[PDB]
């Protein structure tokens, strides 16, 4: 399992459901501060839908507690996301997933 | 043993003879019919 | 010469040496149809070329087994040290590569002449016997401590005969693909031996010129040699050279190598360190 | 540490600009997986940050200019240099419509107007790393760009570019002017290859390349610039010389149907004013020499015969006579410096007469443009064999067939590994139901795709590899032969090199050199007798040892292969037999040699017997543990072998017409054949009963089948034949009549066996026998 | 099989068109004469006009004498040393 | 031109019948200095392979082949392949004597090698001194014509038994004598100075 400690929250009237868009403005993180992934460089905001099982589970159930205009560094065990094999060339096997994520609308 | 061989063993070291005459004096001179001598592989440094 | 198509008889005895490929020629008194033969010409540069192998096959089979008459037993003959410091270092100059700054249209001509008495050295043996001098020289591992065996006067050019040794494999595999192909089967004697600690270098930049010139010798590596290529660059500091050796072992010819261009991609970025 | 230090410290410069080498060499030659996997280590941001700093050191501005290319660009930039030269012109009512001048005999622009021919788009995909891992995956694609934003980059990075070196500052941007111009240039002509600027772009482009000529200030070719700036623009000036003659060939072609279909109306009109008249009698065939007479190639070379006995008529003769005049105008022809060949020719040539050039690949690429404007007919003439003209409707399934075929061309350079042989299976397999391949075989060999499919299958053959792909191109191969007349002839030529690769259950490459032959009399007597002696020396290679693969499974070594000779024999009976009848120019040259080595034949060829080697087969073919110890048997194969050798006997046999003209080969050729194999022998053979299974059942695979029997039935009715009575119904009593009454028990597997063993090779022998 | 052969006026005419360019080739474009090689050879050779250098067609033949001597293992086909042999001759 | 010659090693591509073609026109007419300027070029640099790569070149020319020439006659004795298909006539064509022009064209270079009385060539086209191996082109052209002789005189014997001769095997005699026209006048060439 995951936890989140947030950071800046925002309406907290509304939460992910099923059926919906969901609009991140994400970066990455290793665990040592060594950060490799930022949507927010490029200026486009990461755009993955709820449910279909096409981002990774730890970002899945964590952003189920967020709220609109929600930002919190949420974390990742190794059992969520890449548990032994890694993703290849990028990061390696047994690695947490410190994240720092908001999301823009549309829950 | 000594043998015969083809074609890529010609340019190679291996099938190269120096012409040892006899005495040492005069032994640059011009050969002819007749004229004792000694093979020697130039490698080996043996005569046959 | 070119007219002569002569013979040649034991006048001792008369008897004509004759043959029975392998058609061992002896000494028979029949005399044939088949003794005829007209003689040619050789050429002055491999002339020149065949006299010294004989002087240093006889010179280094001495200094092969008397180094061997001590090889487990130690001291409480003696070696033709000076004479092999001195018969190496000409060995380098005799396969010096042409530089840069000759006229291109004469440098062949220097070039051409290299590469046919390069490969033949390769043909009369000379690359066994230059392995085999070097195995029993990296035996000992500390410079004196293990140089104990002979003297400790005896000790001191140890450390920098065994730096030419590995310059000399340099001179005669740069360039040569055919003698670049004879390490596909030994690829892991060079790589048992790049952290020696002693003429470090030296091996290294062996492996460099017979990882550019033969491609064959590129598919049969595993990832047992890449983690014992990238632990010599952290061991060695940020060696600019063993980035070159990186790239010279993905692609080759315009043919890359997917089954190792991912390989050097797992034990690298992900680190980070 | 700030990167600017880096411009003296002189020792992490030279150690990190190699560390660029490395990631620009790690994905090289598309290895799209990797290039997502290191758009970590650099982000894209920084990526177009450092592009257009101005105080980076020297080789590290050209370091991130070459990695970005490499990351992003030459995946689909490679794709698209293999096929520009390749030109496909569908019938839209927009290539209806072009020309060679523009309408207002004064020149247009190159690049600037319509183009027509098909390409296939790029699919780039953007990154991410929150994905799930998939588990064999289909493919990985490129990691994308924001373009439309690059492209506006790019030009005004070259804008100021090129005025400050008009100024002459002795602080050039990245320490030389080389540096300064290197990196900017050739990211433009990659961006240029890849079509995407715009057809005002290319406007703005020339203006800064040539102002004082491409109008509807200082000049890029005005300037002095050193050896590696001008072969930049070599490759820059390359590109603007294709479209000229790209421009040309869309219109070339856009005039034909603009003319015949204007002319196919004028046979329509020329065969209604002809087919009810009652003129004249004999002149009248002069006539009918066309319309059902002669084949539509021939039909429009003489409908095409006027220049300087013809039916055509003298208004629709002038409207070629225009166009002819207005082409050969349009290239360099004067017919008796405001264009661009005018051009380009002056500055190719002063640029050798102020210095001399050292650089050897700039003057290979210097004298090759020069030439390529002054014989422009030439460079129009050998592209005329990639053109093509296909109907609009069929256009949404070549472009499948295309970027289906661009998947295959890529994986010429990457050295073979197990992942990607997999892609290829079904890269041909998707060609096998294309619809168009099937209906188009003049394009496929100008396309040359035999070729590229070709070479593949001999990387990987260079013991065997891979027999996966073996098996499945080679059967492509062999399908493709069976399309046309000549396609047949294009893969004609290269069994040269396909005899040179005959050293394994399903297909092989020495079947696609025997599917080139076949059904082929003109192929047959123009095959070269220089060909079949490695063939022959072959089958000695198989009559000395046994193949390891059969000492795989501990069968027993016997010196002469069997099976090797199946796989060599089968080849020669497609070699001296077309269509039934015997070719004699093959048949005489072929038992020369196959005697002047006796080892062709077997052990029992020398000195046992026929009869006695066929019973010690059968006698194997029952004691198991006598044969060999799963689908290779070892008796059957015995009698396989010597039961093909004969039937090539048989059908090199003269044919019988050539024995009432005594001709001195064709009774000698019989002289040697009646001589090796005895008649009596051949009564033997025939006379052999086998176990039939009635309405149980033997295993055919290592038994005796009559596909033995019928290579006897052959070869008696050709160089033996019946002449007398007695003979025949001595052998018929013997030979036939024990097995079609036991054949007529079954009124099924070995039947099927059995019928077209009587219905096809000895009832024909009846019905020739019958008076 | 010289009856049942199929007049032009039945076909596609996108098939009229492959054909076309095939007799449009070998009748009209092949048969044209040009001899443009006396007046390339000329200001190729006039061209030492300058203010012991080579003039451009020295640089042309000292280029391909340098091809011709790389000790290479057989000689390749250049077409581009093709289409200046004759050009010269 | 002499570079290209010795750089082929005696193949007979399409480089050394393209680069022969410059060859016959600098030294056409007979020149003089163009070939002053040959010699001394070849007999100091001393490469040997200008004469091994014109050696190999000429054992491998073609002469009359009676095998090959009734293949090309049951070739010619179809005139229109099905299905509308135009049958190529000289494509392959002339499948004897097809390197004709070729070797008309080396025996022409090596003529006007030797064309104006050269009395320095004529010496060393049969030997040459200071090459480590000699040559003997002069022998060599005497083993080809050679095979000429009973070439065309196989062609004689097949034509000894009917009555007259028809169009293919007539065109196929006047390419045969027309190179022979070319290696007497090349033989006469290496004699006619005394």
């Amino acid at each position: 399992g995951v936890e989140i400690e947030t950071i800046s929250p925002g309406d907290g009237r509304t939460f992910p459901k099923k059926g919906q868009t969901c609009v991140v403005h994400y970066t990455g993180m290793l665990q040592n501060g060594k950060k490799f992934d930022s949507s927010r460089d490029r200026n486009k905001p990461f755009k993955f839908r709820i449910g279909k099982q096409e981002v990774i589970k730890g970002f899945e159930e964590g952003a189920a507690q967020m709220s609109l205009g929600q930002r919190a560094k949420l974390t990742c065990t190794p059992d969520v996301a890449y548990g032994a094999t890694g993703h290849p060339g990028v990061i390696p096997p047994n690695a947490t997933l410190i994240f720092d994520v908001e999301l823009l609308n549309l829950e | 043993l000594v043998y015969y061989e083809g074609g890529a063993v010609c340019t190679h070291a291996r099938s190269l003879w120096r012409l040892e005459p006899l005495r040492i004096s005069w032994s640059g001179s011009h050969l002819r019919w007749g004229q004792p001598l000694r093979i020697r592989h130039v490698t080996t440094g043996r005569y046959l | 010469y070119g007219e002569s198509l002569c013979f040649v008889q034991h006048v001792a005895s008369g008897l004509w040496l004759t043959y029975a490929l392998k058609k061992k020629a002896i000494l028979h008194q029949e005399g044939h149809m088949d003794d005829a033969l007209f003689l040619t010409r050789c050429q002055q540069e491999e002339s020149q070329a065949a006299r010294m192998i004989h002087s240093t096959a006889g010179l280094y089979n001495q200094f092969i087994k008397g180094l061997d008459s001590f090889s487990g037993k130690p001291r409480g003959p003696a070696l033709p040290i000076e004479a092999v410091i001195l018969s190496l270092q000409d060995l380098i100059g005799y396969f010096e590569p042409p530089s840069e700054e000759l006229q291109h249209e004469e440098k062949q001509s220097k070039l051409r002449s290299l590469r046919n008495r390069q490969s033949l050295f390769q043909e009369e043996g000379m690359l066994s016997l230059v392995l085999n001098c070097i195995d029993r020289l990296n035996v000992y591992t500390t410079a004196a401590h293990f140089a104990e065996y002979a003297g400790e006067e005896a000790a001191e050019s140890w450390k920098e005969i065994v730096n030419l040794l590995y310059e000399l494999l340099a001179s005669l595999i740069r360039g040569n693909r055919a003698n670049c192909a004879l390490f596909s089967t030994n690829l892991d004697w060079v790589v048992s031996k790049l952290d020696r600690l002693e003429a470090s270098s030296g091996i290294l930049e062996v492996l460099y010129c017979v990882l550019i010139e033969s491609p064959e010798v590129l598919n049969i590596i595993q990832e047992n040699h890449i983690k014992s290529i990238i632990s010599l660059l952290d061991k060695h500091g940020r060696n600019h050279k063993v980035l070159d050796v990186l790239c010279s072992l993905c692609v080759c010819n315009g043919v890359a190598v997917r089954s190792n261009q991912d390989l050097i991609t797992e034990n690298l970025l992900p680190g980070r360190e | 540490m700030d990167i600017l230090e880096l411009s003296e410290r002189l020792d992490l410069q030279r150690f990190h600009s190699h560390t660029l080498r490395l990631y620009r060499a790690v994905c090289a030659l598309g290895n799209n997986r990797v290039a997502h996997a290191l758009c970590s280590h650099v982000d894209q941001a920084q990526l177009l940050h450092a592009l257009e700093d101005a105080h980076l050191p020297g080789p590290l501005r050209a370091g991130y200019y070459d990695l970005l290319i490499s990351i992003h660009l030459e995946s689909a930039c490679r794709s698209r240099r293999s096929m520009l030269s390749e030109y496909i012109v569908p019938l839209t009512p927009e290539t209806r419509a072009i020309t060679l001048f523009p309408p207002g005999r004064r020149h247009g622009l190159p690049g600037v107007g319509v183009t027509t021919s098909l390409r296939p788009p790029h699919h780039f995909s953007p990154p991410c790393f929150v994905a799930a891992l998939p588990a064999e995956a289909p493919a990985r694609l490129s990691p994308a760009i924001p373009l439309e934003a690059l492209r506006d980059k790019a030009l005004r990075m070259l804008g100021e570019a090129v005025r400050d070196g008009g100024q002459h500052a002795r602080d050039p941007v990245g320490g030389s002017v080389e540096f300064q111009f290197v990196p900017v240039l050739k990211l433009v002509s990659t961006l240029l290859v890849m079509g995407i600027f715009g057809d005002e772009d290319v406007k703005q482009i020339l203006k800064m390349i040539e102002p004082e000529v491409f109008t509807e200030e200082e000049g890029l070719l005005q300037m002095k610039l050193p050896e590696s700036v001008k072969l930049q623009m070599c490759n820059l000036l390359e590109y603007f010389c294709d479209q000229e003659l790209q421009h040309r060939v869309e219109s070339l072609a856009a005039f034909a149907e603009r003319y015949v279909d204007k002319l196919q109306a004028n046979q329509r009109s020329r065969y209604a004013l002809l087919m009810r008249a009652f003129t004249m009698s004999a002149a009248e065939t002069a006539r009918r020499t066309r319309e059902f007479r002669s084949p539509p190639q021939e039909q429009i070379n003489m409908l095409l015969h006027f220049k300087d006995d013809c039916p055509l008529p003298e208004d629709i003769r002038q409207d070629l006579q225009d166009f002819h005049q207005d082409l050969l105008a349009h290239c360099g022809i004067q017919l008796e410096p405001q264009s661009l060949q005018e051009l380009v020719s002056h500055m190719v040539v002063r640029w050798a007469q102020e210095d001399y050039v050292q650089s050897p690949e700039l003057v290979r690429a210097m004298f090759s443009l020069l030439h390529r404007q002054y014989d422009g007919l030439g460079e129009l003439l050998r592209a005329l064999p990639r053109a093509y003209t296909i109907s609009p409707s069929s256009v949404e399934d070549t472009m499948s067939l295309l970027e289906c075929l661009g998947q295959i061309r890529s994986l010429l350079i990457v050295q073979m590994g197990p992942q990607e042989e997999n892609l290829m299976i079904q890269s041909i397999g998707n060609i096998m139901n294309n619809k168009v391949f099937y209906q188009h075989p003049n394009l496929m060999r100008a396309l040359g795709m035999h070729e590229t499919v070709m070479e593949v299958m001999v990387n990987v053959l260079g013991e065997i590899r891979f027999p996966k792909m073996v098996t499945s191109c080679c059967r492509f191969l062999c399908y493709f032969c069976r399309i046309s007349r000549q396609n047949q002839r294009s893969m004609f030529d290269h069994l040269s090199y396909l005899l040179e690769n005959s050293g394994m259950q399903g297909s092989t490459p020495l079947d696609v050199a025997a599917a080139s032959v076949i059904d082929n009399n003109e192929l047959a007597l123009a095959l070269q007798e220089q060909d079949l002696e490695k063939v022959v020396s072959y089958l000695a290679g198989c009559g000395l040892q046994s193949c390891p693969m059969l000492l795989a499974k501990g069968y027993p070594d016997i010196g002469w292969n069997p099976c090797g000779g199946e796989r060599y024999l089968d080849f020669l009976r497609f070699a001296v037999f077309v269509n039934g009848e015997s070719v004699e120019e093959n048949a005489n040259v072929v038992v020369r040699l196959l005697i002047r080595k006796p080892e062709c034949f077997g052990p029992a060829l020398r000195g046992s017997g026929l009869l006695a080697a066929i019973e010690e087969a059968i006698r194997i073919s029952e004691d198991p543990a006598r044969d060999g110890p799963n689908r290779v048997h070892l008796g059957h194969a015995i009698m396989s072998f010597y039961a093909a050798l004969i039937d090539l006997l048989g059908r090199c046999a003269p044919e019988m017409h050539l024995i009432q003209a005594g001709k001195g080969e064709a009774l000698r050729i019989r002289a040697i054949l009646r001589s090796l194999v005895p008649l009596d022998d051949l009564v033997g053979i025939i006379s052999l009963p086998l176990q039939i299974p009635t309405l149980v059942q033997p295993k055919m695979s290592a038994s005796f089948v009559p596909d033995h029997k019928a290579s006897m039935v052959l070869f008696l009715d050709r160089v033996y034949g019946i002449e007398n009575q007695d003979f025949l119904l001595h052998v018929l009593d013997v030979g036939f009549l024990p097995d079609m009454r036991a054949a007529a028990s079954l009124d099924t597997e070995m039947a099927l066996a059995l019928n077209r063993y009587l219905c096809l090779a000895v009832l024909p022998l009846i019905t020739k026998c019958a008076p | 099989a010289c009856f049942r052969m199929t007049p032009l006026y039945n076909l596609p005419t996108h098939r009229a068109c492959n054909m076309f360019l095939e007799s449009y080739k070998a009748a009209w474009i092949l048969t044209e004469d040009h001899s443009f090689e006396d007046r390339m050879i000329d200001d190729l050779s006039k061209a030492g006009e300058q203010e012991k250098k080579p003039d451009p067609l020295h640089q042309l033949v000292l280029h391909f004498s340098r091809t011709a001597l790389t000790e290479k293992s057989k000689l390749d086909e250049d077409y581009l040393y093709m289409a200046y042999a004759d050009i010269m001759a | 031109v002499l570079q290209m010659i010795s750089a082929c090693k005696g193949e007979t591509g399409a480089m050394v019948s393209s680069t022969l073609k410059l060859g016959i026109s600098i030294l056409n007419g007979g020149n003089a200095e163009v070939q002053q300027k040959m010699l001394d070029y070849l007999k100091d640099k001393k490469e040997v392979g200008f004469f091994q790569s014109i050696q190999a070149l000429m054992q491998t020319c073609s002469v009359l082949d009676l095998n090959a020439f009734e293949r090309q006659n049951k070739a010619e004795g179809l005139g229109m392949v099905n299905e509308d298909g135009t049958v190529i006539n000289r494509q392959n064509g002339e499948k004897v004597m097809a390197d004709d022009e070729f070797t008309q064209d080396l025996f022409r270079f090596l003529q006007l090698l030797c064309e104006g009385h050269n009395n320095d060539f004529q010496n060393y086209l049969r030997t040459q001194t200071g090459n480590t191996t000699t040559i003997n082109i002069i022998i060599c052209t005497v083993d080809y014509l050679l095979r000429l002789q009973e070439s065309i005189s196989d062609f004689y014997w097949y034509y000894s038994g009917k009555d007259v001769i028809e169009e293919q095997g007539k065109r196929n005699f006047s390419k045969a004598m027309s190179v022979a026209k070319q290696v007497f006048n090349s033989l006469t060439e290496y004699i006619q100075g005394p």
